[PDB]
RNA sequence: CGAUGCCGACGCUCAUCAGACCCCAGAAAAGGUGUUGGUUGAUAUAGACAGCAGGAUGGUGGCCAUGGAAGUCGGAAUCC
RNA sequence: CCAAGCGUUCAUAGCGACGUCGCUUUUUGAUCCUUCGAUGUCGGCUCUUCCUAUCAUUGUGAAGCAGAAUUCACCAAGCGUUGGAUUGUUCACCCACUAAUAGGGAACGUGAGCUGGGUUUAGACCGUCGUGAGACAGGUUAGUUUUACCCUACUGAUGAU
């Protein structure tokens, strides 16, 4: 059944500064500046509050699939707000029996070499998506630090690396090597 | 039966024959819902045939008349006691629905278990309709019109009439 | 005495099943922008479909059996042949009434082209249902020639946006010559509201 | 040979899992329906058997 | 392809194999947290459903039947 | 499909009784609808294309997947699936190689394409049956395989608008 009015709304932080054209949202702050279209999904997005302290969305007439679509949006826009005012920072860590992962950041950041999985000797080049940083970090043996404005970036950036690194043809139970994302937080805390 | 058109609301009563055994028999209001007299005689003796052992041969029609709405400019909430069959057994049901005349809400619940269930309209048989007050009522597609200040906008326009102007320069608007 | 009807935003076959009965009619028409149309019905599901008609071959000798043509402007010739009874010849001479382009060739570049929002996808197709581009679907099913129409459409709006600039001037300047006349055209303005015309 | 963490990890994402018993999908550990759409979302799912 | 080019009514339905009209020209058992509508039964400010701890033991390692099965391999038991 | 059991344990890794629901027309039947002023009736050889119910190869999911080997399943018919002894064989069987030596269709593909070993005229032998002429999905041997120059299709060759 239609329901008339379905709606949320996310809080915005003093700190942040936010607009948008229609449905393309736009969040500027510390860190950088985030556009997410939503042209795609039919609501009404309000930027209700002098000087915007919250976001309002609204979907008028919605079935319960596009009633999903709501707590979606609202969702994407508080990552948003987390990724321009905190970071996202994936911590991830490679897991070897015998031979040693031997990672190596080129482009300062924006490619990955991964030699010796599995004593194989092909190097595996991930090019990684435009915005994220990848470096190896200290205190741990061996892992890398993702670290980015985007969630869907670094997110997806993480999955390449992780993918990459996959065996083949093997008992996936006992060869259990690869590069996992271990720990997925923030630049700076909060 | 057939739902043609709007449906009407006929209050039918009709006795049994009179008889040297029963020199004058009871007679049975019924409540029915049909296109015309012509067809709502024929639902009173179908239904009167399936409760007492009276048939129309040994029966008459004592008045078959139509009632009208007793207030229909007041929105109301009617609420229907279906039964009706599928292809695999048969079912009691119970809808409520929003309208102004009940003969309104009965032929709005024939079209809605046509679409719903896809039952034909010799397959249901309504067994009581009652107006319902506003706090009684269950289905939250109808619970959600009583709201006082309601207000909602119609959001995506479509155009119709797409015809008349059907070789246009300028694209349609959709926004209003 | 022509129709210029834009294919963008229409959808294939209620354009083509109103396209064929003008045609029908005498009239002629020519269908501009053939790459714009878009088939409902999510993309994929689209290509399986024009993939499908594409293994419909004479297995005899395929250089005779079904043609499947790959441009947009010849998939809506096609598909408007099929609404048409395309072997007499009053549809061959209905045929020779339609002409299909991809793009806006520079005889209709600047020509005023029609809409027929009997067909548009904002008023036939619900806003949460997908569709296909007849131009991305030709490009990965066979059309060679998206990448050159592609700017050869960019150089046109380039060149559109400036007649459109050299005409909101044309519109200001007379939007203000009906005030520095005013005192002199007071009396036939008065004549053309009082029928509507003006008002 | 290996730190019993990382191996949380790893059994994390290759070990522990569930199995659709119709279309041998690998499902996340808390699934109850299939997501392939071969199966018919089936909800007749095992866990993925642990190695020895 | 003659006739809806009605500002037709109300809902249902997304199919990466949709569907489309007596005879009729093609399908079933069994399924689905796809979605829509019903039926019965529970608990919910004596605060629920989720979500993030403790604690599951004394008798008792119960009697039983086994090479031994000790809250867990079998069976009547099934009480504090 | 359900799931009593098998599987050290454990119904569903892989199977599965008792039942039960379907698909196909490459098995044989049932029918007799078309063809008896004739549609050349078994195989093999040659040649094309198509099916997928996948043997191998590509990319993958699952195991009672340590590795190696091997089973189950998915998208998938692109590309392969052989050389020989015996038999007219289809089928079968064995040797050898191989990645694998999967199953099929097209008037049980294909005789104006071949062959003619089998079947299936007339000659003869043996066995059983019949008093006999003769009979035998019982063995044996010898036994005429015609025509395209027409129309289409296809292959190439002129040309036509
Ligand atoms: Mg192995
Ligand atoms: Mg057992
Ligand atoms: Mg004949
Ligand atoms: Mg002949
Ligand atoms: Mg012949
Ligand atoms: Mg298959
Ligand atoms: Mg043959
Ligand atoms: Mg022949
Ligand atoms: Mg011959
Ligand atoms: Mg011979
Ligand atoms: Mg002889
Ligand atoms: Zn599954």
């Amino acid at each position: 059944m239609k329901t008339i009015l379905s709606n949320q709304t996310v809080d915005i932080p003093e700190n942040v500064d936010i607009s948008l054209k229609g449905r393309t949202v736009i969040v500027k702050g510390p860190r950088g500046t985030l556009r997410r279209d939503f042209n795609h999904i039919n609501v009404e997005l309000s930027l209700l509050g002098k000087k915007k302290k919250r976001l309002r969305v609204d979907k008028w007439w919605g079935n319960r699939k596009e009633l999903a679509t709501v707590r979606t949006i609202c969702s994407h826009v508080q990552n948003m707000i987390k990724g321009v005012t905190l970071g996202f920072r994936y911590k991830m860590r490679s897991v070897y029996a015998h031979f040693p992962i031997n990672v190596v950041i080129q482009e300062n950041g924006s490619l990955v070499e991964i030699r010796n999985f599995l004593g194989e000797k092909y190097i595996r080049r991930v090019r990684m998506r435009p915005g994220v940083a990848c470096s190896v970090s200290q205190a741990q043996k061996d892992e890398l630090v993702l670290e980015g404005n985007d969630i869907e970036l670094v997110s997806n950036s993480a999955a390449l690396i992780q993918q990459a690194t996959t065996v083949k043809n093997k008992d996936i139970r006992k060869f259990l090597d690869g590069i996992y994302v271990s720990e997925k937080g923030t630049v700076q805390q909060a | 039966m057939k739902a043609s058109g709007t449906l009407r609301e006929y209050k039918v009563v009709g006795r049994c024959l009179p008889t040297p055994k029963c020199r004058t028999p009871p007679l049975y209001r019924m409540r029915i819902f049909a296109p015309n007299h012509v067809v709502a005689k024929s639902r009173f003796w179908y239904f009167v045939s399936q409760l007492k052992k009276m048939k129309k041969s040994s029966g008459e029609i004592v008045y078959c008349g139509q009632v009208f709405e007793k207030s229909p400019l007041r929105v109301k909430n009617f609420g229907i006691w279906l039964r009706y069959d599928s292809r695999s057994g048969t079912h009691n049901m119970y809808r409520e629905y929003r309208d102004l005349t009940t003969a309104g809400a009965v032929t709005q619940c024939y079209r809605d278990m046509g679409a719903r269930h896809r039952a034909r309209a010799h397959s249901i048989q309504i067994m009581k309709v009652e107006e319902i007050a506003a706090s009684k009522c269950r289905r939250p597609a109808v619970k959600q019109f009583h709201d006082s200040k309601i207000k909602f906008p119609l959001p995506h326009r479509v155009l119709r009439r797409q015809h008349k102007p059907r070789f246009t320069t300028k694209r349609p608007n959709t926004f209003f | 005495q022509v129709l210029v009807l834009d294919g963008r935003g229409h959808l294939l076959g209620r354009l083509a099943a109103i396209v064929a009965k003008q045609v029908l009619l005498g009239r002629k028409v020519v269908v501009v922008r053939c790459e714009g149309i878009n088939i409902s019905g999510n993309f994929y599901r689209n290509k399986l479909k024009y993939l499908a008609f594409l293994r419909k071959r004479m297995n005899t000798n395929p250089s005779r059996g079904p043609y499947h043509f790959r441009a947009p402007s010849r998939i809506f010739w096609r598909t408007v042949r099929g609404m048409l009874p395309h072997k007499t010849k009053r549809g061959q001479a209905a045929l020779d009434r339609l002409k299909v382009f991809d793009g806006i060739p520079p005889p209709y570049d600047k020509k005023k082209r029609m809409v027929v929002p009997a067909a548009l996808k904002v008023v036939r197709l619900k806003p949460t249902r997908k569709f296909a581009y007849l131009g991305r679907l030709a490009h990965e099913v066979g059309w060679k020639y998206q990448a050159v129409t592609a700017t050869l459409e960019e150089k046109r709006k380039e060149k559109a946006k400036i007649h459109y600039r050299k005409k909101k001037q044309l519109m200001r300047l007379r939007k203000q010559a009906e005030k520095n006349v005013e005192k002199k055209i007071s009396k036939f303005t008065d004549v053309l509201k009082t029928h509507g015309l003006l008002v | 040979i290996i730190e019993p963490s990382l191996r949380q990890l790893a059994q994390k994402y290759n070990c522990d899992k569930m199995i659709c018993r119709k279309c041998y999908a690998r499902l996340h550990p808390r699934a109850v329906n299939c997501r392939k759409k071969k199966c018919g979302h089936t909800n007749n799912l095992r866990p993925k058997k642990k190695v020895k």
